Protein backbone atom coordinates (compact mmCIF):
# COMPACT_ATOMS: atom_id res chain seq x y z
CA UNK A 1 0.00 0.00 0.00
CA UNK A 2 1.29 3.79 -0.41
CA UNK A 3 2.95 5.46 0.75
CA UNK A 4 6.24 2.83 0.99
CA UNK A 5 7.00 3.48 4.73
CA UNK A 6 10.31 3.76 5.48
CA UNK A 7 11.87 1.45 8.82
CA UNK A 8 15.74 2.58 9.63
CA UNK A 9 18.15 -0.07 8.86
CA UNK A 10 15.90 -1.64 6.10
CA UNK A 11 16.22 -1.65 2.95
CA UNK A 12 13.45 0.80 1.62
CA UNK A 13 9.89 -0.32 0.04
CA UNK A 14 9.83 2.58 -2.56
CA UNK A 15 13.08 1.27 -4.01
CA UNK A 16 12.19 -0.18 -7.41
CA UNK B 1 28.39 15.26 7.60
CA UNK B 2 26.34 14.32 4.15
CA UNK B 3 27.39 16.46 1.72
CA UNK B 4 26.75 16.69 -1.94
CA UNK B 5 30.07 15.28 -2.75
CA UNK B 6 29.30 12.48 -0.33
CA UNK B 7 25.87 11.78 -1.35
CA UNK B 8 26.83 11.65 -5.63
CA UNK B 9 29.66 8.67 -5.05
CA UNK B 10 26.84 6.04 -4.06
CA UNK B 11 24.62 4.19 -6.07
CA UNK B 12 21.12 5.19 -6.43
CA UNK B 13 19.44 3.11 -4.16
CA UNK B 14 22.09 3.66 -1.43
CA UNK B 15 21.01 7.68 -1.97
CA UNK B 16 17.60 7.15 -0.99
CA UNK B 17 18.39 5.34 1.92
CA UNK B 18 21.14 7.65 2.53
CA UNK B 19 18.43 10.32 2.96
CA UNK B 20 16.10 8.57 3.85
CA UNK B 21 18.08 7.74 7.30
CA UNK B 22 19.27 11.39 7.69
CA UNK B 23 15.75 12.62 7.34
CA UNK B 24 13.37 9.62 9.55
CA UNK B 25 15.17 11.12 13.03
CA UNK B 26 14.32 14.69 12.41
CA UNK B 27 10.82 13.73 11.08
CA UNK B 28 10.20 12.12 14.06
CA UNK B 29 11.18 14.68 16.48
CA UNK B 30 7.98 16.08 15.01
CA UNK B 31 5.74 13.38 14.13
CA UNK B 32 6.25 10.98 16.11
CA UNK B 33 4.35 7.48 14.89
CA UNK B 34 3.82 8.90 11.17
CA UNK B 35 7.56 9.66 10.33
CA UNK B 36 8.14 6.27 8.76
CA UNK B 37 5.08 7.14 6.21
CA UNK B 38 6.00 10.98 5.61
CA UNK B 39 9.59 9.89 4.91
CA UNK B 40 8.42 6.95 2.57
CA UNK B 41 6.16 9.95 0.31
CA UNK B 42 9.65 12.30 0.47
CA UNK B 43 12.05 10.16 -0.75
CA UNK B 44 10.17 10.34 -3.97
CA UNK B 45 11.61 13.77 -4.48
CA UNK B 46 14.81 14.99 -5.88
CA UNK B 47 17.79 13.99 -4.21
CA UNK B 48 19.30 17.18 -4.48
CA UNK B 49 16.17 19.07 -3.26
CA UNK B 50 15.84 16.29 -0.30
CA UNK B 51 19.98 17.50 0.95
CA UNK B 52 18.78 20.93 1.51
CA UNK B 53 16.11 19.91 3.71
CA UNK B 54 18.20 18.86 5.61
CA UNK B 55 19.90 21.64 6.13
CA UNK B 56 16.92 23.80 6.81
CA UNK B 57 14.62 23.07 8.89
CA UNK B 58 11.81 25.52 7.70
CA UNK B 59 12.09 23.78 4.35
CA UNK B 60 11.72 19.77 5.78
CA UNK B 61 8.35 21.19 8.34
CA UNK B 62 7.20 22.63 5.03
CA UNK B 63 6.99 19.89 3.12
CA UNK B 64 6.35 17.45 6.01
CA UNK B 65 2.95 19.83 6.57
CA UNK B 66 2.09 18.90 2.57
CA UNK B 67 3.22 15.80 2.92
CA UNK B 68 0.54 15.47 5.71
CA UNK B 69 -2.13 16.87 4.05
CA UNK B 70 -1.75 14.18 0.79
CA UNK B 71 -1.56 11.58 3.23
CA UNK B 72 -5.02 12.24 4.55
CA UNK B 73 -6.37 12.71 1.36
CA UNK B 74 -5.41 9.64 0.25
CA UNK B 75 -7.09 7.86 3.71
CA UNK B 76 -10.16 9.60 2.73
CA UNK B 77 -10.29 8.05 -1.17
CA UNK B 78 -8.70 4.32 0.18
Amino acid sequence: NWPPEFHPGVPWKGLQ
Amino acid sequence: PLTASMLASAPPQEQKQMLGERLFPLIQAMHPTLAGKITGMLLEIDNSELLHMLESPESLRSKVDEAVAVLQAHQAKE
